[PDB]
């Protein structure tokens, strides 16, 4: 079934994907803290910061990634940022959701001072990943695949990045044939979602303009990773 | 240069 080295690499990616969590302090606030546009928003900012924290730490561990040129490491990180976050978010919302929590989070998201035109496609996409009751390793691999696009802007050496993404794609494909042997389109169904995930790069870039009214000045990490002002 | 991200990637 799975090559000896492919498994050597899949273990390596799991040992980084499963290392990281959303903190107690943060998931409590979803229950604990008071409700309103100000506090609900203020919570979402903390989560988003947490995802960048987690994104980064995942990224640095991806095998090969340290050999990449420093500028290209940055480019990748900022390019993949928004997609990685929508993807972590979904799977925080679909799997690590004591059901009461995820309902309260839905309420809080829908009264965050953010508008439907953004909220609705987010929840759409969640539900869409919902079907394909994705597994632990499916998310870790996609995330690594999303992070290592040769497609992103400002990369010098696309060839080096392509050669890092391709082993991973193989592993995934060979993974679909093992946990979904009855359904041979599965691997495609996945990258189909990976396409509607890139839709969100426009949503995000727009959404910064809309909400930048009322002057937040997000925490330093979101400031730097989203590249605002 | 992005000091914050270099900082986090090299930690
Ligand atoms: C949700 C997973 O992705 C994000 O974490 C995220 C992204 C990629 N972009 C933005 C602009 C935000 C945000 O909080 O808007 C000011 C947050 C954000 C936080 C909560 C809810 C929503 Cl719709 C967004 Cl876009």
């Amino acid at each position: 079934e799975l090559t000896p080295d492919q498994q050597t690499l899949l273990h390596f990616i799991m040992d980084s994907y499963n290392k990281q969590r959303m903190p107690q302090e943060i998931t409590n606030k979803i229950l604990k803290e008071e409700f309103s546009a100000e506090e609900n928003f203020l919570i979402l900012t903390e989560m988003a910061t947490n995802h960048v924290q987690v994104l980064v730490e995942f990224t640095k561990k991806l095998p090969g990634f340290q050999t990449l040129d420093h500028e290209d490491q940055i480019a990748l990180l900022k390019g993949s940022a928004v997609e990685a976050m929508f993807l972590r978010s979904a799977e925080i919302f679909n799997k690590k959701l004591p059901s009461g929590h995820s309902d309260l989070l839905e309420e809080r998201i829908r009264n965050s001072g953010i508008s439907d035109e953004y909220i609705t496609p987010m929840f759409s996409f969640y539900k869409s990943i919902g079907e394909l009751k994705m597994t632990q390793e499916e998310y870790a691999l996609l995330t690594a695949i999303v992070i290592l696009s040769p497609d992103r802007q400002y990369i010098k050496d696309r060839e080096a990045v392509e050669k890092l993404q391709e082993p991973l794609l193989d592993v995934l494909q060979k993974l679909c044939k093992i946990h979904q042997p009855e359904n041979p389109q599965h691997f495609a169904c996945l990258l189909g979602r990976l396409t509607e995930l890139r839709t969100f790069n426009h949503h995000h870039a727009e959404m910064l303009m809309s909400w930048r009214v009322n002057d937040h000045k997000f925490t330093p990490l979101l400031c730097e990773i989203w590249d605002v002002q | 240069n992005e000091a914050l991200l270099r900082y986090l990637l090299d930690k």
